[PDB]
RNA sequence: AUAAUAGUAAAGAUGAAAUAAUAAUAAUAAUUAUAAGACUAAUAUAUGUGAAAAUAUUAAUUAAAUAUUAACUGACAUUGAGGGAUUAAAACUAGAGUAGCGAAACGGAUUCGAUACCCGUGUAGUUCUAGUAGUAAACUAUGAAUACAAUUAUUUAUAAUAUAUAUAUAAAUAAUAAAUGAAAAUGAAAGUAUUCCACCUGAAGAGUACGUUAGCAAUAAUGAAACUCAAAACAAUAGACG
């Protein structure tokens, strides 16, 4: 997917992150696009590696088995983990 | 095995080795057709 | 994936040396940012000799222009990147080589690095 | 949660010191007895 | 309790180091710890360290690192030069002041740095000298040139008022050997703990 | 389990051998009694329990807070320059495990080789369980247990 | 349990908070990077045409 | 090396004999044997208390003895992985013993370089008689170094008249200095005393140092013309 | 290897010599300039890494990999007949490639002889791509797993210490104690124990024959008996010998 993020971000979050930023210099536009649209670039899947991609692939499988959200280990979790990498 | 045992095996070996290239031949006649 | 280059550019023109190099750099840059990418840092390096007498494709070379270009970009990109490098006749040696990123979001390149700042918010203060 | 998780121990470890606290405690409330103890101060937090 | 005793005790007392026993760098400073024996002790080889030392030894002080080692001896050097440095000093009687406008340290977490001078002079510097002849302003005291200047156990920074040829050139290398005079006229101790003497050659 | 205890006992082997005087053994039920047995009968001078690092003092209780760092901490015993407890060689072993009745039990303690054991010597104990308690063979023998024929120490 | 769960949560939490104070380190230094055409061609006007700090050692 | 049965079994290995008739007449040490009898228990003890500290050694701190938080803020809810291993070595192998005044001794000797070249006798006196008290430093039997300074520096930590560590080295440091000083003038005047009432030493320190040199001097050059003649040809 | 330059009679080889696509058609050596394959100097210790075969010029991609913490699972493990996959060098079947090396072959020496050791031409082969095959002193001549036992010295990593100290852990490597052992010696295993698999039961005949299966083939696996001996083998000892 397009605007999919790699090292555990999430591309919303970080545009309100950004936002924020910008108002805590303001209190304290094009060239702030340009480098907004550069830390996605750096930050996208698809200039990053594929391992990355599979530990987010890995993380989504253990979301949808985990029988409550601490586990890990959960034979079918377990099961889920591996396939991914299979 | 020690290296003097061994030497006997090998021996043997090339013995069998020898056979074998002498009957050729006759292995071949034999093989085909039966 | 941050990738460090290091070009040696050839130069024909004894006055205006640097001409080539400039070129390269900007030719290089120019494709990087077509294809998802984003340049760094652009370090150039001083009009060098070579250690021997290196020879292109029916050329011959004793001095040359040094260059680091510190950019990002996916793989696939990069090996590209290394192949028209490759391929011009403008270069004498090219040489791409990752820089990890699994600690760290912010690195300069290795020159840096070896003389001590390790992120480029250093290199900027 | 973290402060929460600090009241019921340092609570815990108040009533073990004092030991005629304990008892009036358990009282007002209503190693058997420390479950108890314990028990009454989870409720409470 | 024992660990009390041992902790007290005249070998815990010394304080341990593994700095080399030949070293030929720049000495500023003792190293070790010297330890003596009595005539006695040493007669029947004790030194109060875990064994006996060897015969060989004439010796009554030294310097050491182990109490035994690996190879089954003490690592231990038979030289105690470094009192007679300091007493050498002590002679000569130019007291050591601090050139810089600063506190005598000795009036009044941790600092490792030598606390003014090492303790090679607990000298005051207000004193005069008197003597059957006189009150001595100017410290006399031999010492030998060496191209600087060594005077009694320390090597000092030199001047005079014309460079003298004939003892000099005569001997160009070999300046060693004859002794001269000198009149020593301050010392100074920098951050180092080296003693930094000023001399005077006299003729 | 019949390999710790297995396991215990060499351990045990090994701590006479070089002459060790307090040793640590695994804090399970079985490996507990026979402890036990071993204190009784005379081998051990010590029991205690205690965690991995050493013998407790005080009482601790034993939770699943503890329960892995948990250790049976035993005492050694020497006399006249030899080991009181030289052997602990097990007879039901975990691939052959066997079983005797009554009448076996006597018979091997009155000097009669069964299912080969060599039987039983006269400073030796050979241990028994019957209904997950560890005895002495003649103490089975005069209760009238039919039982496991643990362990052999000597 | 609650202590468990608390270990887990604080962990993730402080990893999040790494995160975002990387991702603004980046944000202030992304001044220097380059995405567009007019930018690059400053930068490269910046180290060729000044003909000051060429990497070069001595 | 086996522990060996023959060394301390010996009015055993004789009282067999002497039962036998191989030994007509018993030894004169063989009543005296009997009556006091050997070891011969060759164990390995384990130690619960380091000596010189009083730290404990076989105790393990548990998971419900750390209720409270730890740095960085987790809560230890298991056994770590140390926590695990038999740590029986720790029993057995003997204590590495620490002083406090060990790193005291060792900050005065880098503060004060030149007081290891004060020579130490270390070949010791009878310990047990001593008996100072470290409400001053002279002390009769002992001598003035930086040992005494450690021992003041202790008795004022015990005392608490200085309740931090560190004040109180300084104060005996200050204690020391004064009487150091105190030393330096006395045989500084004691040796002007005796210029004066025309007393006569043969050999001063200075001279005593030169003429040493002196002799090194012509060894060396000797050799050194030798080896100047050895290097032309 | 080819070509050019200038230059002069030997060059190359060996124990010493010759034969040869050596050289008065102008070489060899030298300096240049093209091409071609195949190899990877130091670092290097195969340290380490890999299941084992293996694996050290550089880079990139994808895969797999260590430790400690936190949380979770709750005995899910061990071993493993049959089975499966990978498996040096040589060999083979295709299609490229072929510098150097080099079975065979031919020639020169050596020698009484020389189907050799040395030298010269040098084909298969060695190289790549796609396969076949599944053996080697495939060796640590030592199957895998777990619990345990006395020291020292080296590195390596981890933690604390008030970044550079002396400490606690592990891990490996080297000396040993005990123990074991026919001894040599093994040394956290060849020790103390437990579990599982493989395999051995005198020497010859024989890993041969017959049979079967598999392979393009060479062959690989499986694997007898008759006949004949009181032999046959290992560690160590003291000699003699080189
Ligand atoms: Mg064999
Ligand atoms: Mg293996
Ligand atoms: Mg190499
Ligand atoms: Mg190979
Ligand atoms: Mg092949
Ligand atoms: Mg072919
Ligand atoms: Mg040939
Ligand atoms: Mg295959
Ligand atoms: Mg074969
Ligand atoms: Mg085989
Ligand atoms: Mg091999
Ligand atoms: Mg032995
Ligand atoms: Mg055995
Ligand atoms: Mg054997
Ligand atoms: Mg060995
Ligand atoms: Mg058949
Ligand atoms: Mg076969």
């Amino acid at each position: 997917e397009p605007l999919v993020l790699s090292k555990g971000y999430n591309i919303e979050e970080v545009d309100k992150f950004l936002a924020a930023i910008e108002s805590a210099k303001r209190e304290r536009i094009e060239k702030l696009e340009d480098r907004r649209e550069a830390i996605l670039r750096i930050l996208s899947m698809r200039n990053s590696e594929n391992k990355n991609a599979i530990k987010m692939a890995v993380e989504l499988a253990r979301k949808e088995f985990e029988r409550f959200p601490g586990d890990t280990g959960s034979s079918e979790v377990q099961a889920a983990c591996m396939t991914v990498r299979i | 095995d020690s290296v003097m045992r061994k030497r006997k095996k090998k021996m043997k070996k090339h013995k069998l080795r020898k056979r074998r290239k002498r009957e050729k031949a006759e292995r071949r006649k034999l093989s085909q057709g039966r | 994936m941050l990738y460090e280059l290091i070009g040696l550019v050839r130069i024909t023109n004894s006055n205006a040396p640097k001409l080539e190099a400039k070129e390269l750099s900007s030719t290089i840059g120019k494709l990087i940012i077509q294809n998802r990418g984003v340049v760094r840092d652009i370090v150039p390096m001083g009009i060098r000799y070579l250690p021997k007498i290196m020879k292109k494709d029916q050329e011959k070379h004793f001095r040359a222009y040094h260059f680091l270009m510190l950019f990002d970009s996916s793989a696939a990109v990069q090996s590209e990147i290394l192949r028209t490098l490759k391929k011009d006749p403008r270069v004498i040696r090219s040489s791409i080589v990752k820089v990890d990123l699994d600690k760290q979001l912010d690195r300069a390149s290795s020159l840096h690095r070896s003389l001590g700042k390790k992120s480029i918010l250093e290199l900027v203060n | 949660q973290r402060s929460l998780i600090d009241r019921i121990q340092t609570r815990l470890s108040e009533l073990l010191s004092n030991d005629l606290k304990c008892d009036q405690f358990l009282k007002d409330h209503g190693n058997i007895k420390k479950n108890l103890l314990r028990k009454h101060v989870m409720m409470d937090m | 309790t024992l660990a009390e005793l041992l902790g007290r005790s005249r070998i815990a007392q010394v304080a341990n180091n593994h700095k080399p026993l030949t070293y030929t760098g720049k000495k500023f400073h003792p190293t070790h710890q010297i330890i003596e024996t009595k005539p006695s002790t040493l007669y029947r080889q004790e030194w109060g360290l875990k064994s006996a030392i060897p015969s060989k030894i004439k010796s009554r002080y030294l310097v050491y690192n182990d109490l035994d080692t690996l190879e089954r001896i003490t690592t231990f050097e038979p030289r105690g030069g470094t009192q007679w440095n300091r007493l050498r000093f002590q002679e000569m009687g130019v007291p050591i002041v601090s050139n810089i406008g600063r506190q005598n340290p000795f009036f009044k977490k941790f600092n490792t740095e030598i606390i003014g001078t090492g303790g090679l002079s607990y000298s005051l510097p207000g004193k005069l000298k008197n003597s059957p002849n006189g009150v001595i302003q100017r410290t006399v005291v031999p010492g030998r040139i060496l191209n600087l200047a060594a005077i009694g156990g320390f090597v000092a920074d030199v001047v005079f008022f014309q460079s003298p040829p004939s003892s000099f050139n005569s001997m160009g290398d070999f300046i060693r050997m004859k002794t001269f005079l000198f009149e020593i006229l301050e010392a100074s101790m920098e951050k180092n703990g080296s003693v930094s003497m000023h001399a005077r050659l006299l003729e | 389990s019949l390999v710790k205890l297995a396991n215990t006992c060499a351990h045990l082997q090994n701590c006479s051998k070089v002459r060790v005087a307090l040793t640590s053994i695994p804090y399970t039920k079985l490996q507990l009694q026979f402890a036990y047995n071993l204190y009784q009968q005379g081998f051990l001078s010590s029991l205690q329990k205690g965690s991995t690092m050493g013998p407790d003092k005080d009482f601790v209780e034993v939770t699943p807070d503890n329960i892995s760092t948990r250790r049976l901490w035993v005492g050694l015993k020497y006399r006249d320059n030899k080991p009181v407890l030289s052997s602990c060689k097990l007879i039901s072993k975990p691939n052959s495990r066997i079983h005797l009745p009554m009448e076996d039990m006597k018979k091997l303690c009155s000097g009669v080789t069964i299912r080969n054991i060599k039987p039983l010597q006269p400073g030796e104990l050979i241990l028994v369980r019957a209904h997950n308690n560890i005895m002495d063979i003649n103490e089975a023998i005069s209760k009238k247990l039919d039982g496991e024929v643990l362990c052999r120490v000597k | 349990k609650l202590k468990r769960n608390y270990n887990r949560s604080l962990l993730n939490f402080q990893a999040h908070k790494k995160k975002l104070n990387e991702l603004l380190n980046l944000y202030h230094v992304a001044n220097e990077f380059i995405v567009t055409e007019s930018q690059l061609l400053k930068k490269i006007d910046k180290v060729f045409n000044d003909e000051t700090e060429e990497f070069t050692d001595a | 090396m086996k522990i060996q049965t023959n060394a301390v079994n010996v009015l055993q290995r004789t009282s067999a004999y002497l039962k036998s008739g191989l030994l007509k007449e018993t030894p004169a040490w063989y009543n005296v044997v009997a009556s006091i009898p050997p070891s011969t228990k060759f164990t390995r003890e384990p130690r619960f208390k380091n000596p010189s500290n009083g730290h404990i050694i076989g105790k393990l701190v548990d998971v419900t003895e750390q209720p409270h938080a730890n740095n960085k803020g987790l809560y230890k809810t298991r056994p770590n992985s140390s926590d695990k291993r038999v740590g029986v070595k720790r029993l057995y192998r003997p204590p590495k013993l620490t002083y406090v005044e060990d790193r005291l001794r060792s900050l005065f000797y880098k503060q004060h370089p030149w007081e290891l070249s004060r020579p130490k006798i270390l070949v010791e006196n009878e310990i047990g008689d001593e008996n100072y008290d470290w409400s001053h430093m002279l002390q009769i039997g002992r001598p003035l170094d930086g040992e005494s300074v450690i021992q003041r520096t202790m008795y004022l930590i015990k005392t608490k008249q200085y309740g931090d560590m560190v004040e109180a080295y300084d104060h005996a440091r200050y204690e020391f200095y004064a009487l150091r000083m105190q030393e330096e003038t006395e045989q500084q005047v004691a040796l002007e005393e005796a210029e004066m009432f025309g007393s006569l030493f043969g050999v001063s320190a200075i001279e005593h140092g030169i003429q040493k040199e002196q002799e090194v001097l012509d060894v060396w050059e000797k050799k050194v013309v030798e080896e100047t003649e050895l290097m032309a040809a």
